[PDB]
């Protein structure tokens, strides 16, 4: 994921989702 | 005259480069310069109008982000051309020159140096336009807006330079 904080980017890498049903991602 | 031509289309199109570049710096100063004012405005006393500063300032930076693209273009077909020739004629060959003096591989150093300096000079600006929205100090403001307008890695006798190639193509009078 990529945002421009003022002008910084920023690099994000997601690990892991949970979600609202309960289940979540290995 | 195919060669040649490829000299004419590549001196004007390095001196039209030039023009632009000191068309977008000077937009980008005077956005620097507003930004750094809205900041002290700020301190000494919002998202909206600053995100809409630095995105015009990313806007600048992608026009000089093209230009570079065009210069590494065309400082590629240029050392594609050269080593045409350089194959095309042989090793051992007294080559006359396209022009009354010069050989090629004169413009593919010219063209290599330029290159070289106005791509440290980009970077320069990616770091400027990074840090500037942050900082506090005001001496290293200061010194972020001096770092934009004077260019310090762009030096002066390569000016001389470019001339040397409009008086090898032949657009200023003899």
């Amino acid at each position: 994921l990529y945002c421009t904080f003022y002008g910084r980017p920023y690099k994000l890498q997601v690990l892991r989702v949970k979600g609202a049903d309960g289940m979540i991602l290995g | 005259s195919v060669s040649a031509r490829k000299i004419k289309d590549n001196a004007a199109d390095w001196h039209n480069l030039i023009l632009k570049w000191e068309t977008l710096n000077d937009a980008g100063f005077t956005t620097a310069n507003n930004i750094a004012n809205l900041k002290i405005s700020l301190l000494n006393k919002y998202n909206e109008e600053l995100e809409k500063l630095c995105e015009e300032l990313q806007a600048t930076l992608d026009g000089l982000t093209k230009i570079q693209v065009k210069m590494e273009k065309l400082s590629s077909t240029t050392k594609g051309i050269c080593e045409l020739e350089n194959y095309h004629y042989g090793e051992e060959s007294k080559r006359p020159p396209l022009f009354h003096t010069w050989p090629t591989t004169h413009f593919y150093e010219v063209s290599h140096k330029l290159l070289e300096m106005y791509r440290k000079e980009l970077l320069l600006k990616r770091t400027v336009a990074k840090e500037l929205a942050h900082t506090g100090d005001p001496d290293l403001t200061l010194s972020y807006l001096s770092m934009w307008l004077h260019q310090p890695y762009v030096e002066s006798d390569s000016r001389l330079h470019l001339e040397s190639m409009l008086l090898e193509t032949g657009h200023r009078a003899l």
